[PDB]
């Protein structure tokens, strides 16, 4: 065994690419709606960094399982890690994946009409629930994995 | 890039659409003939290049403007009709996908032309899949939405003419020509897109993306000043859509159209293309034809590529309308002044 | 033995653009000499016998 | 962008072509070829050759300074070098020291302009100014380790990146051991900089500014990893420099003298000739690939300190 | 006998770099009406410059096929460094083959275009070459350190 | 072993795939598994401590066959497109596109290259031409005749592939019979001695294989 | 024992995350495109985020569950039902979610012109769910049998 | 043995639930675009979508009665007419599903016109709902052969 | 023992690759039949001739298949794959090949009756891939019952 | 001894190249397209470059950082720790760099007619590289347990 | 031992040959003439190839270093050791050689137009033309230590 790492650093790598898939689908469409009117750039910059904030979760996820991580590694110690840092890495990816798309419609969208970004701030502001709740399962089951031979 | 893929059919069609490419008329030939005024110094200049058959099937004592429209007709039939006839697959489905989208705008002028008292014979050459013995008599004849979607759909493959057919049977698009071919040009492009997003990824295809890119918003520039002081409708569909959401907007388009005098808007997107914010509709046509020009040349020396079957057709479409305005110019003892800026580009 | 002995000793003996300088350009020329003396004083060239038996291993 | 005295190009006159020539004897060919334009400007200002020598020929000083300071620098590399990770054991951590210097002044230049009437200048560099001061402290503490107290795993890298892991621990590798506290003090220093950055900024404003401070303590936080980091393009294209001209001189110096007679003057001819045309070329390449000491330094330096005010500012300078 | 898979594949991939190589620079060879002047006049070094690339697999094939016995050290396993050595001189022959392709296709096709840009095709086409040549000094290099 | 099955089964499904690939669409390669294969390769190479290889055991003797199949295959594919180019031009003149067929005798000579020492490789035998590992040692020499089959086969369908590739370009290619035709018959010439320089390096290079006992 | 069975816990919440991701975001862009033109039927058409998004409960408390049947011991037959109920799982939301945001995408685009559908595409989307309740009960049944070995 | 069964019974509920799902986004699609041209007909619209989902309970029974018969012991031959039962509802439900969506979509279409027509598509959707009852007849005849012992 | 596919598969490979270019070869004829009565004749040609190239797999298959079943070894059943791939590679693109060339050679002659001539010298020139690949068939069949 | 991880080392500079290589050419093309309409922002716009290449010196130092602490014994508590580490940094690499190249070319795009978001774009690349510097220091932590293996 | 490892130092130059010939490539393509001749692009355009063939140069000098450090008959763990550098750098040669090939691209076709781009087209290759020196530094570091094996 021994291959709990790449297990450890999914969770970062799941979360650090559905943030940058959503800060590019998020400046994908600031770009088109700055075109427009140059007063609404300070407004489209909230899914950027809503979409940045899922990579703290598995950063901490990641350092809160090295940080439990033995001096000797087996067959317990490889196996509930991947699983652990794969939910928080495709929680994020996929809440990033939601919030790049919601962050490009609504950052369409609010160029138009500026009354779109309560509504279009709660419909990427509810996104956090799906990273949240893979972090809490990712704690959990990094919480039994402890006393690794 | 290029080069990586084995193609049987279109290292064959793409030997073929170079052959008849390599020995068609080029831009000295055009400047020389153009130069000169003279019927008969015409006909014997015109017979050393490929138009020279076609030219010297029929043929008079004097410079008749029928020929002259029955050369690149009868050329285009041989140049485009005759490599569909040997070819199979995913080229001769993209190579009748081509003809289908120029036959959705084509079919569609003489659709428009049927209500006029028009036929088959009283339409001028164009671009098409094949000639108007099989499927051009029954189409421009047809005017009911009925016959024309299983004439259509007698066609192998489907095209998308069954599509723009579906929205014009009910009114959808305009009750003029103009609404219909700027509709229909959007539909062309959107066809054009759709085929070039379907088999894109088989070769490297650089200039086709530059040159379809930079002719959506040339064709968008052409209907906007079109319909410049003709009183174009706004909420109307007039604003072709390019890949460009940054630089050029459907209401800078559209706004342009209009008779306001909003022509800062090209001079916005100028810069990057041989056109520019002007007044005078032959400095724009002849900065169009150059940019247009430009790109294209690349693609009639290079061999292996998707994207040199449609330049070599809209290179075989510009060729054959600045030879018809060559040959028309001097075939009614006149000097040209648009055609003689646009003879080379 | 290391080069802070010879950048001390270059520093020490010396004023480093100290303390006035000519009228025109006084601030380029006056703080000239100084990032001179101290960008060779970063560039003394420590070299081996600190570091040394290379071409390892 | 008016500026007339100061501050906008002060310390870019000797920082820029300082840190710029420690990219690049190779740096004689560069005072040759930046000095051989000098009196050349007005008869090469009509000939038209090229795009980037047109822009050399007008920035004379800066490619005549930089091409002048570029011969020390590439005297000592092409110290010695002999072996691998010999050399670039000492250039690798020189970079750091003498990129310190500078960043120091940047600070310290920052620092004396807006002249409590002052603030906001006095949390940064506290942070990086402890960890990146014990790192340099101890990569000059670990050339004079001999005894065996000592060691080159790397240092510098090393010792920081082990530091900051471990509190109760005191040093790996060769750090001065006075005796555990320098982590805690460094730690405690580089902490307590945090609550300050923010709450220097109303003191020294006066005789919308929390999202100010707060990206302003995020874009130190990361310009503080981020200038400490660029670093390395310096001793890298330099390492790749001296050993892409040590193996074609290596490589042809020795076949060069072979075969004596007229094949060694006619195979000794054309492999210097190649030898000297491939080498003005790589000299060439790497006197325009050293322009991000330039972009690094007209952004990153210039957000601390204060724009294009210093490139002119620059060329301004030694021609008045 | 896995030693010999690497002197088999060694050519392999240079004489399918130098075959795309050749049929790409010769398939640009078509156009434009003028054959006299500039078709070939300088267009040919692309063609005949890619044919070298196998020659580097085929003598270093040889020279691995004749230095490798099976009376020699073959009891290791070390004769998996004859598939590197092999295969480095073909994925650099056929990258060679496959850039001096697309510059001499690039240069002939920009080379009756232009008159005045005919030196650029040459001078940048001609630093194509040197690619292939690293993947065959150091199989020659790593067979000339082993038995 | 289990391999002699699957190397037959994946030698006619790799060429079951890539004939159907050109052909109408009831079948395509899949293209995930060659990600499958490196990734379950990798994957049960990197753990556990274990070295992860092949062994050839007996047979060695499909290169052979698969030279002169591979020879032919690749010379038999050539000439579609280099005859279906005088067909494309048609009546667009009486010139050198009917007089040029020298191309085809070049490719239909790589057919035969490849298959001359696949039939000149073997004596004697016809389940094994060497020393072979079912009743001796000393494999390696019957084991090498397949690699070099295989490389001489792929040679020769290369430069087969690239003579009609060179010819169906070279059938005219100006716009008729004025302007001369040897400007692309050089270059077909040039691609087409790599078949007779590849046979000539893999035949030397190769060593001898036949007359096995 | 291998003690892998933590990859059916997960791929349940990341199948249950991935489906009402692509729901909420299928669905957030025909409520962005549809409040583009009248933010009066914004609150109408909020209703199918927050019926996508209410999907990874059934993920998250199957992965938790899952988790917390454990232990500090695992055997080599331990991880089927965990894989089998949180594939399931996974797919049902997958599917649930997917059809919920192609049914909220033609929701609000139908809503958008003429507000009449609202009744129809709320029975539609309240209808959909029940493939999560339906694997997320066969989930619960099958780690219901995960509570006794070991 | 391994214990592996848990696969087919999830494989019943997961091509179930992605055809329903499917289904029921095929027949949403296109119920409030054809609402829009008439409002008699959109409670007759709703009827496609009860139609297609109702195949998903022939997985989710399947994996329901196959995941009590799994327990904490198991054997070599059991765990093999699961997968082929669990597959075959779940390829024609999932095939029915496919062919519900599309012919939801066209008899809504179709129907939005001439209401005559309702008739047609209302047929092929409950025309096609015998391969899933077929393959649920088959999934439970094999279901039920499989729990002989535990 | 492997080698039972190496007999079907030459005529697998013969009969799929005959099979296209029979129906290409159709639709050519079909095509060009059309536009008129007295080509008919001779656009059957490349059907015919595509069609020849079963009789050569179907042969080696026989024969491969004669010696499959009595006398069989670890070391029998290796010729029969490469003398399947063998006859089926070049019978496959013999057979693709003879379509397209056929379908030309109909559309060129369907204008004027130049190109027939071209296209029945390419089609009757182009049995010397299939004849080559079946002798190395022949011969390799011919030389087998070595190892018991 | 037995290792397998010496090429997570080199594995970690070269999603950090590739990924700043693309947001190099990302921003180069939206840099050269817009350079041809007015050659005042192009100075400014060469900014994203520099600092979109700065994320390989992260990967450079921990590949330099893992390098520098390998012993001379292979065992199961030093191999497979730079795989993760250098893939996690590698990664967050690629991921910053593949949303630094849309983000440079829609600034450079956008800001080609009317430049007024280049500090939104510098904010939004500035913003980026924290997601990298996030992995960084994760592949730092699980570097610097890299070394006493036994 | 195993005596695996050896495929490090011919699989350096690969990537970083494929990346320079793609970039070699990728830079002649693209308009160069208008009319009848440039701005003296042509001297100006032929930067691009040495600065992707840069890369392959040095590739070959690390090839040429793990050739020399691989040795006929050695332990395995220098072989374990030796592998892992050719793959950092040939990662990095072939994503600067595609970011190269991108930028000369486009820095060439907007550079034929305009002879004032070529100042930051230049700057764009020859700030992404570090890839493959860090990358190979990175190999040369770790190719240092895979001698004198035990």
């Amino acid at each position: 065994p021994f291959f709990g790492a790449i297990g450890c650093a999914s969770a970062i790598i799941f979360t650090s690419l559905g943030a940058a898939y959503g800060t590019a689908k998020s400046g994908v469409g600031i770009c088109a709606t700055c075109v427009l009117r140059p007063d609404l750039l300070f407004k489209n910059i909230v899914p950027v960094i809503m979409a940045g904030i899922i990579a703290i979760y598995g950063l901490v996820v990641s350092v809160l399982v090295c940080y439990s991580l033995g001096q000797k590694q087996a067959l317990y110690t490889g196996f509930i890690q991947l699983g652990a840092g794969l939910s928080v890495g495709l929680s994020g990816l996929a809440a990033g994946f939601a919030i790049g798309i919601v962050g490009d419609a609504g950052v369409r969208g609010s160029s138009q009409q500026p009354r779109l970004f309560v509504g279009m701030i709660l419909i990427l502001i509810f996104a956090e629930v799906l990273g949240l709740y893979g972090l809490i399962v990712a704690l959990l089951l990094n919480s039994r994995a402890t006393q690794d031979v | 890039m290029e080069g990586v893929y084995f193609n049987i059919d279109n290292g064959f069609i793409e030997g073929v659409v170079r052959g008849y490419r390599n020995g068609l008329l080029s831009n000295n030939q055009y400047i020389n003939l153009t130069q000169c005024d003279t019927l008969e110094d015409l006909k014997l200049q015109l017979s050393s290049t490929d138009y020279g058959n076609f030219l010297s099937s029929v043929s008079s004592e004097s410079l008749t403007t029928s020929l002259i429209q029955e050369y690149a007709s009868s050329k285009l039939y041989h140049e485009f009709n005759y490599i569909r006839d040997q070819s199979s697959g995913s080229t001769r489905k993209f190579m009748d996908y081509i003809t289908y989208g120029y036959m959705i705008d084509n079919v569609a002028l003489m659709i428009t032309g049927t209500i006029h008292d028009r036929d088959k014979g009283e339409i001028l050459q164009r671009c098409h899949p094949l000639g108007w013995f099989d499927t051009l008599p029954t189409l421009s004849v047809a005017t009911d939405l009925e016959s024309l979607y299983e004439t259509v759909l007698v066609d192998t493959p489907l095209a998308p003419y069954f599509k723009n057919c579906f929205d014009t049977a009910e009114e959808l698009d305009d009750m003029n020509i103009e609404i219909i071919r700027n509709k229909l040009y959007k539909a062309y492009l959107e066809d054009f897109y759709n085929f070039v997003t379907e088999e894109i990824p088989e070769p490297a295809k650089e200039c086709m993306q530059t040159l379809l890119g930079f002719e959506a918003d040339r064709r968008s520039i052409n209907i906007a000043l079109n319909s410049l002081q003709s009183s174009d409708i706004d909420p109307d569909l007039k604003s072709d859509l390019l890949p460009n959401i940054g630089k050029l907007y459907p209401l800078a388009t559209f706004h342009l159209a209009q008779a306001q005098d909003f022509e800062g808007v090209r001079a916005a997107l100028a810069n990057v293309y041989e056109y520019r914010g002007f007044l005078e509709t032959g400095n724009l046509e002849d900065h169009f034809y150059q940019l247009e020009m430009e790109l294209c040349r690349d693609a009639f020396t290079q061999q292996f590529a998707i994207s040199t079957v449609w330049a070599w057709m809209k290179s075989k479409e510009q060729e054959v309308r600045n030879i018809t305005w060559i040959a028309e110019c001097i075939a009614q003892n006149q000097r040209e002044r648009i055609n003689n800026y646009i003879s080379v580009y | 033995y290391t080069v802070v002995g010879v950048f001390i000793v270059v520093s020490a003996m010396s004023v480093l653009f100290w303390i006035m300088a000519p009228k025109n350009n006084q601030a380029v020329w006056r703080s000239t000499v100084i990032l001179t003396l101290a960008m060779m004083f970063l560039m003394w060239a420590i070299t081996f016998l600190c570091q040394l038996h290379p071409l390892v291993a | 962008a008016q500026y007339r005295e100061i501050n906008a190009g002060l310390p870019t006159i000797v920082t820029f072509p300082f840190m710029f020539a420690i990219m690049f004897g190779h740096g004689f060919l560069m005072t040759l070829a930046a000095l051989s334009l000098v009196l050349n400007e007005k008869k090469i200002n009509k000939m038209k050759r090229g795009e980037i020598f047109d822009m050399a020929f007008t920035g004379r000083y800066i490619i005549l300074l930089m091409g002048v300071f570029s011969m020390y620098t590439g005297f000592l590399y092409n110290g010695t070098e002999n072996a691998l990770l010999f050399s670039n054991s000492y250039k690798m951590k020189l970079s750091i020291l003498m990129g310190f210097i500078h960043m120091t002044y940047s600070y310290f230049f920052s620092l004396a302009n807006h002249l409590d009437i002052i603030g906001n200048f006095i949390p940064g560099l506290l942070f990086m100014q402890g960890i990146f001061g014990y790192l340099s402290v101890c990569i000059v503490y670990k050339w004079a380790v001999d005894w065996v107290k000592d060691g080159k795993p790397a240092p510098g890298l090393l010792n920081m990146l082990i530091n900051m892991f471990l509190s109760p621990g005191t040093i790996d590798d060769e750090l001065y051991p006075h005796q555990a506290k320098v982590q805690v003090f460094l730690l405690l220093m580089a902490l307590v900089c945090i609550p300050w950055l923010l709450l220097v900024k109303p003191l020294h404003f006066k005789f919308d500014i929390m999202i100010h401070q707060v990206i302003h303590t995020i874009e130190f936080c990361l310009n503080c990893v981020s200038h400490t980091a660029s670093y390395l393009r310096l001793w890298a294209l330099s390492l790749a420099h001296a050993q892409l001209s040590s193996v074609l001189w290596t490589m042809t110096i020795q076949i060069a003298f072979g075969f004596r007679g007229f094949v060694g003057v006619f195979m000794t001819v054309a492999l210097f000739a190649m030898w000297f045309a491939l080498t003005c070329a790589v000299l060439v390449l790497m006197e325009g690939t050293s322009a991000m000491l330039h972009s690094l330094r007209l952004h990153w330096v210039e957000s601390m300190s204060k724009p294009y005010e210093p490139f002119a500012f620059e060329y301004k300078d030694m021609e008045v | 006998f896995f030693g010999f898979a690497g002197c088999a594949a060694a050519m392999v991939l240079s004489c399918l770099g130098a075959a795309i190589g050749t049929a790409k620079s010769g398939i640009g060879i078509a156009g434009i009406g003028t054959f006299k002047p500039e078709l070939i006049m300088k267009s040919l070094i692309p063609v005949v410059m890619s044919g070298i690339l196998a020659i580097y697999g085929l003598v270093v094939a040889v020279l691995i096929a004749g230095n490798l016995s099976p009376t020699e050290d073959y009891t290791l396993f070390n004769g998996f460094m004859h598939l590197s050595c092999g295969l480095c001189v073909g994925f650099a022959c056929l990258s060679s083959g496959y850039a001096i392709g697309m510059v001499g296709d690039v240069g002939v096709r920009k080379y009756m275009h232009q008159p005045r840009l005919f030196v650029g095709i040459v001078l940048i086409l001609i630093f194509s070459e040197v690619l292939g040549l690293y993947g065959m000094i150091v199989a020659l290099i790593l067979n000339t350190r082993g038995s | 072993m289990n391999k002699e099955s699957k190397d037959d089964d994946m030698s006619l499904g790799k060429f079951s795939f890539s004939h159907f690939l050109y052909y109408l669409v009831l079948i395509v390669v899949i293209v995930y598994g060659l990600y499958k294969l490196f990734t379950g390769h990798g994957s049960d190479i990197n753990f556990g401590k274990f070295l992860l290889r092949t062994s050839p055991y007996m047979w060695a003797n499909l290169g052979i066959a698969l030279c002169v199949g591979l020879s032919v295959v690749g010379a038999a594919w050539g000439i579609f497109i280099t005859g279906s180019s005088m067909i494309g031009a048609g009546v667009r003149a009486p010139r050198i596109t009917t007089k040029n067929l020298i191309s085809i005798i070049f490719c239909e000579v790589v057919a035969i290259y490849g298959l001359i020492i696949a039939i000149v490789f073997s004596s004697k035998l016809t389940v094994a031409t060497a020393e072979n590992m079912y009743s001796k040692s000393n494999l390696y020499t019957g084991y090498s005749l397949f690699w070099a089959g295989i490389t001489v086969g792929a040679s020769n369908l290369i430069c087969g592939i690239a003579v009609g590739i060179t010819g169906a370009t070279a059938a005219i290619s100006d716009a008729a019979d004025s302007a001369l035709f040897v400007k692309i018959l050089v270059i077909e010439i040039f691609g087409s001695i790599l078949g007779l320089l590849g046979l000539i390096v893999g035949l030397l290079m190769a060593g001898k294989a036949s007359e096995f006992q």
